């Protein structure tokens, strides 16, 4: 099986933490990111290697910022690739709220600011408009949904409250009940598709009526390859998933489907049963987590000494995820 | 003035509040002064002027309560004992009560242990200088084990300066709940580190073993386990504090057994068992009642303290005897305990006598103490939490009343070198 | 204060209250007992003003209470020549929607129409007091209002109260039934609970009643309105005694926690452990401790679920009436003590144990003793593991494998809840399995 690959990523300091005074402690050199730990200090710093220790604490001036650019590059292409030789891939977010993850997958949209999934979709069109040969032709379709404390709403769909119902085929596995699923022939499309989606997202008081840190957001691509032959006559089809998914903060029911993420990760490391079904969001992603599909992590990091602990935790169940292979 | 804080928490908590104070019309309660002197009165009072002050000494029952689900309203509340007193009275208008440490402590509790805040003001307040915060509490409890937690916490954070007191309620080999394990595991992370000075302990798995060999009880009973604890907390709370030829006051009870920082929990006893009709042995003896206070049978805890040294030993008479006596005494007991002697530390044992036998057993013996032993109480919910609650986790239950893979880890890893760190003294 | 609200779901479920509602009859009631000077009917305790439901009293002097019947049937029982027992007006339900079996049709179907006017009738029920700590299902595994109906009435109760878990009480086929339809059928309503929310439930074993009764008491001739005791007592333990004052008390949240152990619905088994004859002699009395081994006895095991499989995992266990605590903290450790027990290999102490007061309420010869010691088990083991298959063996052949729904599509969605429902349903055969088969 081929190993699902993560990469770590650490951002410069936020509101919070400077209004905090906090110091740095996480420090990046070449694969390898070390945390120290505030409270004792007297302790050997914990390192921890991965397939990419991304060192975006300072910004863009620095010759050592790891930009959008970079971590697009680096992991979103090769899946992208892959989507292209006809496998299935997923990448997700993961890691503390505030850490980086919406960046990370989305960005923002100035600046060379975009993150994974506009680059992706554009990198996607530019290479299907570069085709020449004509026996090639292609189709590509998209949904997005948010997964909030269990509930699944579509986001191309916000005019339908229905919580759309996960459900099992009896043959093709777990899918969506109703979720919409859109035709687009260009990424100027899809990018407004994407943009109208993220306008939908369940929004928290609790967070200053900002994106609710609870719920998930996953965006799919349904690519289809057409391949004609003047011949027998016969076109082929390839089909690949493109799952991109942006997690909720790691810290019927609120968390059941982190903490489910959590266990499935942890049992998969160790096999090589997992409880899939116990939360919406693990059973939906079945086959990336173990399954037929090429997986990908990244995992967000806060660089601030007052979130030693949950920083901790990311970058041991990175860990632990690095040791997952899937069955492709 | 050396006044006093009463909270009373969970089932443990409330019910054993209803034993302790009501051994106490027997009048003393924890810091008037004077009544007891000349007999008289009885209930949930007398005659003066409320509130709060007259506390647990004339006219007023003070305490602080706190149940969580309305049991303590109405176990005693009512026909039983007391008033208790009305204002002073927790009742969580259902919240439901949980099991769960994150549960009335995050949770139901916050809500309260807000409104455990006035309790704690008012009282604070009395015009006496309050010297203690007395705190039933129950391992398993979540209304106790996190909302006890909780309590105490704030009770450190705006009262450092005055020890806390914790009477505790543990896990031994018998069980409540199947959370229990790590509930009370996290109720350490909490009881250690947590603002509470010393730390009481009260298995109920050993308590047993008390009400039945030292006394016959054919069948014991979860009220009779309540005349046990009046004894451990009268010692305490009572012993000092009434009259007294060297007396201990409740900050003695904290450098006394804690040598050191991390909360140093203790084993207590009390000798004067005595057996209904065995009545007729040693006239309440001072061997008898240093005897009584090592064995390993005698102690009202989960810990068999033989297996290892104990780290501090507080004792306390108060049967009117011999100052010489007492302290003559309690030298026998260290010499044929060597190993359980601590080789630092000397004086290895404190004495206290006050000066008031208990209201009917004539002469008394209170004991307080920790040893390397209970590298054992822990030892055991430790393997529980990594193999338990840790483990392939039981926490969903949890994981709804707000803590994510902490308040677990870091009290397995916090409270566990607590088992390396206690270990350390005497390996 | 802390209040159950009282939901039935179908004929199983009518009367099952019935004896909930009569084992009642000492003065308690969900959550409320706080106290009644009635007595019987309750007639008696007075008139105060009043009307239809009664403002006058609270539950105690009139009921938690909420009947579903989607054919009067069982209703007009309830209902029936005031029965001899009016516990209101206006708690029942009564559609004349003409009943359906099926999963499909009446929770897809007729219910979806009369699932709403209950929803509107459980709120303001839900509403008139504090704390309702509880939600109490009686449920079938048959029974069209008590799939659909019942995964409707479950599933809108879980989306609208997600704190409150719901009891369901459950009487679920075995090697002997009802129906074809229910070897699935009950799978349908099965799926449902589950995820859509549900807590820990409970089951009466039809075919584990009646042989409990066979073994354990006497009359092998028995009518069903007897084996209603036996399940009606499981609720008296549950209820009216984690509900009434007394010592180590477990609350319906206390119930969620200590049987469920991980988050697939689950599933318990209840023992009541007195159940002596009218025609026994008990040892004068029957011992009380030895009234925990009753529980394991795999004999007053109301299902079906050879313990002889697996490992138990989540026992709750609940005494009373003149129980002493050296019988529970020395009798429990006991169990824990042979081989077989089995617990799990994440049960820690397993066993919660609660003692309630007073005694064993009992009514009648058909009620047996007056014991005055009690064992109620509510477990998770793992043979659940095997019952469930036992459905699954019947439903890949009954209802997927060569299909007998033309019935039921008729009512509602075809190709998954059936497909689902056996894929979601079955996993938890196979989840199950690993939550007890090896020591990770
Ligand atoms: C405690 C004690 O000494 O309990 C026992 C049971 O095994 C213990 C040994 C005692 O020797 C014994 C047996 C007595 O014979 C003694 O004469 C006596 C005392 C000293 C009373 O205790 C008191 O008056 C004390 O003042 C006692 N008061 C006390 O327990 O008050 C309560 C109100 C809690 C009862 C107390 C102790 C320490 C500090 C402060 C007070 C309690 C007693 O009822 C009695 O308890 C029992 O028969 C008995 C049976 C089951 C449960 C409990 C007690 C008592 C009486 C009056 C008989
Ligand atoms: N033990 C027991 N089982 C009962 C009782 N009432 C019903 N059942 C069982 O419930 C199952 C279904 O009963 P039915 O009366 O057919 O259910 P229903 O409510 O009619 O079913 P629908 O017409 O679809 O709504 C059968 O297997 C019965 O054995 C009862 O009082 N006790
Ligand atoms: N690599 C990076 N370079 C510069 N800024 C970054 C960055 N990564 C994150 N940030 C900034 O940090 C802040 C928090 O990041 P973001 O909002 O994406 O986190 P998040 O998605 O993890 C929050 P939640 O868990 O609530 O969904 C934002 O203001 C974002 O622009
Ligand atoms: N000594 C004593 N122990 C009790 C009493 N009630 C309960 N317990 C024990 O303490 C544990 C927790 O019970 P309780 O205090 O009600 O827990 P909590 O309130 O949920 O934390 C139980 O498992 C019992 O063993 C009581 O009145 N006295
Ligand atoms: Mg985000």
């Amino acid at each position: 099986g081929a190993s699902v690959k993560v990469a770590v990523r650490v951002r410069p300091f936020n509101s919070r933490e400077m209004s905090r005074d906090s110091k740095c402690i996480i420090q990046m050199s070449g694969s390898t990111t070390t945390i120290v730990n505030p409270k004792q200090p007297k302790e050997t710093p914990k390192s921890f290697s991965f397939d990419y220790s991304y060192w975006s604490h300072t910004s863009p001036e620095d010759i050592n910022y790891a930009s959008q650019k970079q971590v697009y590059r680096d992991i979103g292409e090769e899946m992208l690739q892959h989507a292209f030789e006809g496998y299935n891939v997923c990448i997700f977010a993961y890691g503390q709220t505030g850490a980086g993850k919406s960046y990370t997958m989305m960005g923002k949209q100035e600046k060379d600011q975009q993150g994974i999934i506009p680059q992706l979709c554009e990198d996607l069109f530019s290479r299907i408009n570069d085709t020449t040969n004509d026996n090639m032709s292609y189709s590509v379709e998209v949904s997005y949904m948010e997964i909030y404390c269990e509930r699944v709403r579509d986001l191309l769909n916000p005019k339908n409250k229905g919580n759309l119902r996960v459900r099992e085929h009896p043959l093709l596995g777990p899918y969506v009940e109703d979720l919409s699923k859109l035709a687009v022939t260009s990424y100027n499309d899809i990018q407004d598709l994407m943009d109208s989606g993220n306008k939908a997202r369940t929004v928290a008081a609790t967070n200053m009526n900002e994106t609710s840190s609870r719920s998930h957001a996953v965006f799919n691509i349904i690519f289809t390859q057409k391949r004609h032959d003047a011949e027998t006559n016969i076109t082929t089809e390839k089909v690949s998933k493109i799952s991109l998914v942006d997690l909720a903060g790691s810290e019927a029911n609120i968390n059941k489907s982190l903490t489910t993420l959590g266990k499935v990760i942890s049992a998969l490391a160790e096999m090589d049963f997992i409880p899939y079904r116990d939360s919406v969001l693990t059973w939906l992603l079945r086959e990336n987590l173990g399954g037929n599909s090429r997986t990908a992590m990244v995992a967000a990091l806060s660089p601030a000494d007052i979130n030693y602990d949950e920083t901790l935790s990311t970058l041991r169940y990175a860990d632990r995820a690095k040791q997952i292979r899937n069955t492709v | 003035m050396r006044e006093i804080v009463h909270i009373q928490a969970g089932q443990c908590g409330n019910q054993i509040g209803a034993k302790f104070w009501e051994v106490i019309s027997d009048e003393h309660g924890i810091d008037p002064t004077g009544s007891y002197h000349g007999d008289s009165d009885l209930q949930l009072e007398r005659i003066n002027v409320y509130y709060n002050e007259a506390a647990g000494n004339k006219y007023v029952p003070r305490a602080i309560l706190v149940d969580l689900e309305p049991g303590t309203m109405d176990s005693v509340r009512s026909g039983p004992f007391g008033q208790i007193f009305r204002p002073d009275n927790f009742v969580f208008g259902q919240s439901g009560a949980g099991n769960n440490w994150a549960k009335g402590h995050y949770t139901e509790g916050a809500e309260l242990v807000d409104s455990v805040l006035d309790v704690v003001r008012k009282e604070s307040e009395s015009c006496d200088c309050l010297q203690g915060f007395q705190l039933t509490h129950s391992l398993g409890g979540g209304t106790g084990s996190g909302m006890g937690t909780l309590l105490i916490s704030k009770i450190r954070e705006e009262y450092p300066d005055r020890i806390m007191n914790t009477f505790s309620v543990v896990p031994s080999p018998k069980v409540s709940d199947t959370v229990v394990e790590p509930y009370n595991a996290t109720l350490s992370v909490h009881q250690l580190v947590e603002n509470t000075d010393e730390t009481y302990c009260i298995d109920n798995e050993a308590l047993y073993d008390i009400c039945f060999r030292t006394l016959k009880l054919t069948t014991p009973t979860y009220g009779d386990l309540n005349h046990l604890v009046s004894a451990t907390m009268s010692g305490v709370t009572t012993c000092l504090r009434f009259p007294g030829q060297l007396n201990a006051d409740l900050r003695k009870l904290a450098v006394n057994m804690v040598p050191f920082p991390r909360l140093h929990f203790f084993m207590p006893g009390f000798a004067p068992l005595t057996s209904r009709g065995s009545q007729q042995y040693r006239a309440l003896t001072v061997p008898e009642l240093t005897q009584q206070m090592f064995d390993a049978k005698n102690m009202m805890a989960a810990c068999d303290p033989r297996h290892g040294r104990y780290l501090t030993v507080a004792a306390v008479f108060r049967g009117r005897m011999s100052m010489k006596e007492v302290d003559e005494q309690m030298l026998n007991v260290q010499n044929k305990n060597s190993s359980y002697f601590v080789e630092w530390i000397p004086n290895n044992v404190k004495t206290a006598v006050c000066d008031i036998p208990p209201r009917g057993l004539k002469m008394s013996a209170t004991f307080i103490g920790n040893s390397t032993a209970i590298q054992e109480l822990f030892k055991r919910i430790s393997e529980q939490f990594t193999a338990m609650f840790r483990r392939k986790a039981f926490l969903h239950w949890y994981t709804g009343e707000g803590m994510d893979e902490m308040e677990f880890t870091e009290a397995e890893s916090n409270m566990n070198d607590l088992v390396s760190e206690y270990q350390q003294y005497q390996d | 204060m802390r209040e159950c609200i009282s939901i039935h779901v179908g004929q199983a479920g009518v009367q099952i209250g019935n004896a909930c509602w009569e084992l009642y009859c000492l003065e308690h009631g969900i959550q409320p007992d706080g106290q009644m000077p009635s007595d019987k009917t309750i007639g008696g305790g007075d008139d105060s003003f009043n009307t239809f439901f009664s403002e006058t009293g609270a539950g105690k002097h009139v009921p938690r209470a909420v009947f579903v019947d989607l054919e009067p049937t069982v209703i007009d029982e309830v209902r029936t020549g005031t029965y001899r027992q009016l516990f209101h007006p206006e708690q029942l339900i009564t559609g004349k929607e003409d009943a359906a079996n099926n999963y499909a049709r009446g929770h897809y179907t007729i219910g979806k129409e009369i699932i709403d006017l209950v929803l509107d009738r459980i709120r303001k029920l839900a509403d008139q007091c504090t704390g309702l700590q509880g939600f109490s299902v009686f449920h079938s595994f048959g029974g069209g209002t008590g799939s659909g109906f019942t995964s409707l009435l479950m599933e809108r109760l879980s989306v609208d109260y997600g704190k409150k878990s719901k009891l369901e009480f459950s009487i679920y086929p075995a090697p002997q039934v009802s129906t074809a339809v229910v070897e699935p059928y009950n799978s349908i309503l099965t799926t449902h609970t589950t995820l859509e929310h549900s807590d820990c439930a409970f089951m009466v074993d039809n075919e584990a009643i009646y042989d409990i009764c066979r073994r354990n008491l006497d009359i092998e001739r028995p009518t069903y309105t007897n084996l209603n005791r036996l399940i009606g007592q499981i609720v008296s333990s549950i209820t009216a005694s984690l509900r009434f004052d007394g010592a180590l008390n477990v609350d319906l949240t206390e119930f969620q926690t200590n049987l469920v152990p991980y988050p697939r619905a689950h599933f318990p088994l209840a023992t009541y452990a007195p159940v002596i004859s009218a025609e026994k002699a008990y040892h004068e009395q029957l011992s009380v401790a030895e009234i925990t081994n009753a529980c394991f006895e795999p004999a007053n095991q109301m299902v079906k679920c050879d313990p002889r499989h697996g490992k138990y995992m989540a026992c709750c266990l609940l005494y009373r009436g003149d129980v002493v605590p050296k019988d529970v903290n020395a009798a429990i450790a006991t169990i824990k003590t042979k081989r077989t027990i089995q617990f799990v290999d994440w049960c820690p102490t397993g066993f919660k144990v609660g003692i309630n007061y007073e005694p064993p309420t009992v009514v009648p010869g058909g009620d047996l003793a007056k014991v005055q010691r009690a064992v109620c088990m509510l477990s998770n083991t793992t043979a659940i593991a095997e019952a469930w298959a036992r459905l699954d063996h019947k439903f890949d052949l009954m209802y997927a494998k060569r299909a007998f729904v033309h019935w039921y599509v008729g009512e509602g969605m075809e190709e998954g809840e059936f497909s689902e429902a056996r894929e979601d349903m079955a996993a938890l055969e196979k989840d199950y399995e690993e939550v007890g088969v090896d020591s990770v």
